[PDB]
């Protein structure tokens, strides 16, 4: 059946600008729109307009018909009824601002054939994250955390680390060098001051389980090659290492 | 314009139950309207195309009804892969509007979260900083509270929250906050605690710790 | 650039003097400056400097 | 004969009917009525569907 696909998840400079681009194939009709949307990166999902390939004609939401143009690869071939169809779109971003970071997705739109009139959105695509701060790349700080003048015994145990000052969000964290996946949690994502993010990674654990392993933990940071593998002891005034 | 409603933000149901998804617009939309899910990170997903009538690889579960301003999806034995955000959405206005989703979530019965506190680590305050983070931890529903204690006061204004989804085994849900300082107010202030709240407790589980012990 | 006459005034295509939102504002004045540049070869860039594309809500 | 009409939002509609002799040239040497699912591809031209 229909799906459309559209290509690359980005972070940009204010007022800066972006064309996110969409091809559609699959499909037994040759006369749809493609409709632009988005998701707000907290709650909310949002109207942009769309173009109809075929005649090159676009229309816009009011709320965006100041910033945005859409456009279109033009035409089609044939009257045949059966053989293949393509198509592709964009919306260009011109002049990028915070709230412009979002999920964007194109959609399939039967507007201009369920007779001409407005409609649901019928088959959607990958949905492309774009993110705009004046921040660049680097890598995380990566900080253990560990046990303090308490108790250090009864019910749940566990001694934590933390991930910061790195941008762009894809670390790859995890546990154990690559075991025990089990009682492993996170708190995936925050964003700090200016847009650099920040996430805490965790085991839970038996009382009797904390002073009784290698606890290790990876954090790796792809737009950066940054690696880091190491330990969790004690390190209030216990100064330990094993 | 037209306003979109969805009458609970979130609700929670056994797999097995039935769901009852109710939506209200401002002055009557009269047919013209959708309703979608989306699992989570995922693409959006149409359920019904029109008020009545159902999209294309549905399973039967799912049904659509409504009139004027008044519209439902019902799901019918809500199995454990249907847990997912709901969106109705009109299409009778050139504005094309989308509801506010309505989460639905897997039923439990109530437990009270673990606590934990714990300092910064050398390198931190090396690096002339100092962040306090805790846990409230394992616990249903999805509903604690906390706040910051330095010096036994409460002061607040520095600090982030985050908070993990509902472990997909389980149900339960966990809950974090930082509290954050330049090195020099980390070395005025003594002690350090996270308040504890919950719907199942009637007090706090405090735990605390003191600056560099 | 190209340049064009408003009455008294030569200006650049590319920024003429009643920029920005020439039709938003004052139709009858793009009227009077358009009349006599029916015979340009910056026509088209001064109707997308007065009204089409030009004109807007938004902040760009 | 060719007309085109509409209808208002008053449910009142409209029309104009001009006199206008339709009759496309042929292409090739056929007569044909519609386009068929068998035969060969001749150069012609059309008002091409883009709205630029």
């Amino acid at each position: 059946q229909v799906q459309l696909v559209q290509s690359g998840a980005e972070v940009k400079k204010p007022g800066s600008a972006v064309k996110v681009s969409c091809k559609a194939s699959g499909g037994t009709l040759r006369k749809y729109a493609i409709s632009w949307l988005r998701q707000a990166p907290g709650q909310g999902l949002e109207w942009m307009g769309g173009i109809i390939p075929i005649f090159g004609t676009a229309n816009y939401a009011q709320k965006f018909q100041g910033r945005v143009t859409i456009t279109a690869d033009e035409s089609t071939t044939t009257p045949y009824t059966t053989t293949p169809y393509t198509s592709t779109a964009y919306i260009e971003l011109t002049s990028l601002r915070s709230e412009d970071t979002a999920v964007y997705y194109c959609a399939r739109d039967l507007g201009p054939l369920t007779g001409y009139s407005y409609s649901y959105f019928d088959y959607w695509g990958q949905g492309t994250l774009v993110t705009v701060s004046s921040a660049s790349t680097k890598g995380p700080s990566v900080f253990p955390l560990a046990p303090s003048s308490k108790s250090t015994s009864g019910g749940t145990a566990a001694l934590g680390c933390l991930v910061k000052d790195y941008f762009p969000e894809p670390v790859t964290v995890s546990w154990n060098s690559g075991a025990l996946t089990s009682g492993v949690h996170t708190f995936p994502a925050v964003l700090q001051s200016s847009g650099l993010y920040s996430l805490s990674s965790v085991v839970t654990v038996p009382s009797s389980s904390l002073g009784t392993q290698t606890y290790i933990c990876n954090v790796n940071h792809k737009p950066s090659n940054t690696k880091v593998d190491k330990k969790v002891e004690p390190k209030s005034c216990d100064k330990t290492h094993t | 314009e037209i306003v979109m409603t969805q009458s609970p933000a979130t609700l929670s149901l056994s797999p097995g139950e039935r769901a009852t998804l109710s939506c209200r617009a401002s002055q009557s939309v009269s047919s013209y309207l959708a309703w979608y899910q989306q699992k989570p990170g995922q693409a959006p997903r149409l359920l019904i195309y029109d008020a009545s009538n159902r999209a294309t690889g549905i399973p039967d579960r799912f049904s659509g009804s409504g009139s004027g301003t008044d519209f439902t999806l019902t799901i019918s034995r809500l199995e454990p892969e249907d847990f997912a955000v709901y969106y109705c959405q009109q299409y009778a206005n050139s504005r094309r509007t989308f509801g506010q989703g309505t989460k639905v979530e897997i039923k439990r019965t109530v437990a009270a979260p673990s606590v934990f506190i714990f300092p910064p680590s050398d390198e931190q305050l090396k690096s002339g900083t100092a962040s306090v983070v805790c846990l409230l931890n394992n616990f249903y529903p999805r509903e604690a509270k906390v706040q910051w204690k330095v010096d036994n006061a409460l002061q607040s204004g520095n600090s982030q929250e985050s908070v993990t989804e509902q472990d997909s085994k389980d149900s339960t849900y966990s809950l974090s906050s930082t509290l954050t300082l330049s090195k020099a107010d980390y070395e005025k202030h003594k002690v350090y605690a996270c308040e504890v709240t919950h719907q199942g407790l009637s007090s706090p589980v405090t735990k605390s710790f003191n600056r560099g012990e | 650039p190209v340049m064009c006459l408003l009455a008294n005034t030569t200006f650049p295509c590319s920024q003429p003097p009643c920029t920005p939102c020439c039709y938003e504002k004052e139709p009858e004045e793009t009227l009077r400056m358009l009349e006599d540049n029916v015979m340009r070869p910056g026509y088209y860039q001064l109707l997308q400097a007065s009204l089409t594309c030009s004109p807007h809500r938004q902040r760009r | 004969t060719l007309t085109v009409g509409f209808t208002d939002g008053r449910k009142i509609s409209h029309s104009c009917t001009h006199p206008f002799h339709h009759d496309p040239p042929v292409i090739g040497r056929e007569k044909f009525h519609s386009r068929p699912q068998h035969g060969r591809e001749l150069p012609c031209s059309t008002y091409a569907q883009s709205t630029a």
